[PDB]
């Protein structure tokens, strides 16, 4: 999921 | 070529009490070091003027400096006063993979070597050298001796090798100023940090560990936690814990994302997705972490060494009293807990810095060396590290 540049996020 | 990186990085700094030449002996490190292999010298005014730094919500004066040796390159720390060293070691502001206690010839070990020691057993500075400093001023070579006898006695009074531990006998300031005799101790000291400290162990090859921050599911493929990988590296097929809070569940990682793009593995440092096979998002949480098997368990109570932020730090205005059930941040997630001061001692004021036994409500996978913050009602209040966990 979900982040792009640095954010928390993802995916699987 | 250096400006690859190339070279093992190791980060030192010095320690020891007030006015026993700490500032004085890293300008003379980066001076010598600058003369014999090439570098940027520091003078003692830029060093000594240490700019404010935040390291959790804490406001420390440190100064950094970097220096190479032909083999290595050093960042280096230094600190105006005490309450620096002790915010700095707590917080872990300041990476220590060696310190360089510094104690004046003159005075012998005073009321901060043993502190500064003390917390560095507490907090894992794992080697230290010492710089018996301003020699210049004792020519008495038998008063060194004494000198070098109570250091090393002080050293395994806190379980530091004291036996083994590198003494160089010099003269920061005589260095600084040019003395070719002297300047040869500054590279004595430099040999040491050589050959005595091994290279690092990097985040990126200790155990895989990232704390579990959102949990969502993915209709068919499984259940995904986020987070920043906290050190080591998860391959996809390999297998995880998932510990603290609740009982400890296995697992498997079947993918990871970083940027939506999937990868084969998610490293230190990166802030990736995790897929786990057969786990459900009610049995996963935030707060609990992903681990390799076998290197992290769930402990609710610990000892510790903390540091209370002062008012201006924006901590408290009143002392607080045993009874006190605050917040502890660790990682992810708050855990409130129980607190006993040392025998004797009723408050902590603002400022103060004191061991404290930590019984937390529900269990945090944790080890020695684990920061943490205490906050009241989210206002941060105090920064601690676990020194030893009890159970
Ligand atoms: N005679 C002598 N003075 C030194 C030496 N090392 C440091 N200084 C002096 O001792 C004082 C404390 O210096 P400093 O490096 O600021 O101490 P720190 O508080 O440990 O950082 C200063 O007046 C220095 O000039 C030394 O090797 N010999
Ligand atoms: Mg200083
Ligand atoms: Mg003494």
């Amino acid at each position: 999921s979900c982040n792009c540049f640095c954010y928390p996020c993802c995916s699987c | 070529e250096k400006f690859e990186r190339t070279k093992p990085h190791v980060n030192v700094g010095t320690i020891g009490h007030v006015d026993h030449g700490k500032t004085t002996l890293t300008a003379a490190i980066t001076t010598v070091l600058a003369k014999t292999y090439g570098g940027a010298a520091r003078a003692f005014d830029q060093i000594d003027n240490a700019p404010e730094e935040k390291a959790r919500g804490i406001t420390i004066n440190t100064s950094h400096v970097e220096y190479d040796t032909p083999t290595r390159h050093y960042a280096h720390v230094d600190c105006p006063g005490h309450a620096d060293y002790v915010k700095n070691m707590i917080t872990g502001a300041a990476q220590m993979d060696g310190a360089i206690l510094v104690v004046a010839a003159t005075d012998g070990p005073m009321p901060q070597t043993r502190e500064h020691i003390l917390l560095g057993r507490q907090v894992g500075v794992p080697y230290i050298i010492v710089f018996l400093n301003k020699c210049d001023m004792v020519d008495d070579e038998e008063l060194l001796e004494l000198v070098e006898m109570e250091v090393r006695e002080l050293l395994s009074q806190y379980d530091f090798p004291g036996d083994d531990t590198p003494i160089v006998r010099g003269s920061a300031l005589k260095a600084l100023e040019g003395d070719a005799e002297w300047e040869a101790k500054i590279l004595e000291l430099a040999g040491f940090l050589d050959s005595y400290i091994p290279e690092p162990e990097r985040a990126i090859d200790k155990p895989f560990l990232l704390p579990i921050e959102d949990v969502f599911s993915i209709s068919g493929r499984g259940t995904v936690v986020t987070g920043r990988v906290e050190r080591g590296i998860i391959k996809v097929g390999e297998e995880v814990e998932i510990v603290g809070i609740k009982e400890t569940q296995k697992s498997t990682c079947t993918g990871v994302e970083m940027f939506r793009k999937l990868l084969d593995e998610g490293r230190a440092g990166e802030n990736v997705g995790v897929l786990l096979r057969g786990i459900k998002r009610e049995e996963i949480e935030r707060g609990q972490v992903l681990a390799k098997p076998g290197t992290i368990k769930p402990h609710t109570k610990f000892e510790s060494e903390v540091y209370i932020l002062s008012k201006d730090e924006g901590g408290r205005h009143t002392p607080f009293f045993k009874g006190y059930r605050p917040q502890f941040y660790f990682r992810t997630t708050d855990v409130t807990g129980t607190i006993e001061l040392p025998e004797g001692v009723e408050m902590v004021m603002p400022g103060d810095n004191i061991k404290m036994v930590v019984t937390l409500i529900h269990p945090i996978a944790m080890d020695d060396g684990l920061r943490f913050a205490i906050r009241e009602g989210g206002r941060t209040v105090g920064a601690g590290v676990v020194a030893k966990v009890l159970g």
